[PDB]
């Protein structure tokens, strides 16, 4: 059914969803007030630390 | 551990020192820079009339022309039409409006 | 509804069968419904074993 997706370390029904902001930043949610702006480095996979 | 001395190093080159090509003589044609999206801080518009969510329309307002600018624009072309009232000399009483 | 944001998705994360089995075995007390099993259930007369 294509309803099972690999998360970072768990199985979730949804694929990883990413949003691209107007200012070029990347965040998980539409509102920039939340989101904990996504980061990357030294391991790939765009982990949020 | 932790008892160290720090040496500060700065990138020293033509760009950092400034002037990006001194160009004393001039008359040398130079290429432009890229779009530089970060600078476009004008009025943001979420219209996107084409429906593409991957595009965001940015408009740069405060480009309103002055009255003398409008007069120069209408005078530059030959054969325009200007309707006005309250003119100096003729039309000062402004009994009629449409002179053109 | 904010047109100033654009959604990107990372596909090709399709779960494999071994990953699903590992996930269901990871938690304790889950439910698995399967038919046509080796040994028991080989004739597949019944489907709902759980």
């Amino acid at each position: 059914a294509d309803t099972a997706y690999m998360s970072n370390g768990v199985l979730s029904d949804t694929p990883p969803t990413y949003y691209a902001q107007a200012d070029g930043s990347i965040t998980t949610t539409e509102d920039a007030a939340a989101g904990k702006l996504v980061y990357k480095g030294s391991d790939g996979k765009l982990t949020t630390d | 551990d932790g008892q160290t001395i720090t040496i500060d190093l700065k990138k020293i080159d033509s760009d950092t020192l400034g002037l990006n090509g001194f160009n004393v003589n001039g008359k040398g044609e130079t290429a432009n820079t890229a779009a530089t999206l970060k600078d476009m801080s004008g009025f943001t518009a979420a219209a996107a009339p084409g429906g593409t969510v991957g595009v965001t329309q940015y408009t740069d307002k405060s480009a309103v022309a002055s009255s003398v600018d409008i007069l120069n624009a209408v005078a530059g072309a030959d054969g325009n039409k200007v309707t006005t009232s309250a003119d100096v000399g003729f039309g000062t009483p402004a009994a009629a409006v449409t002179y053109t």
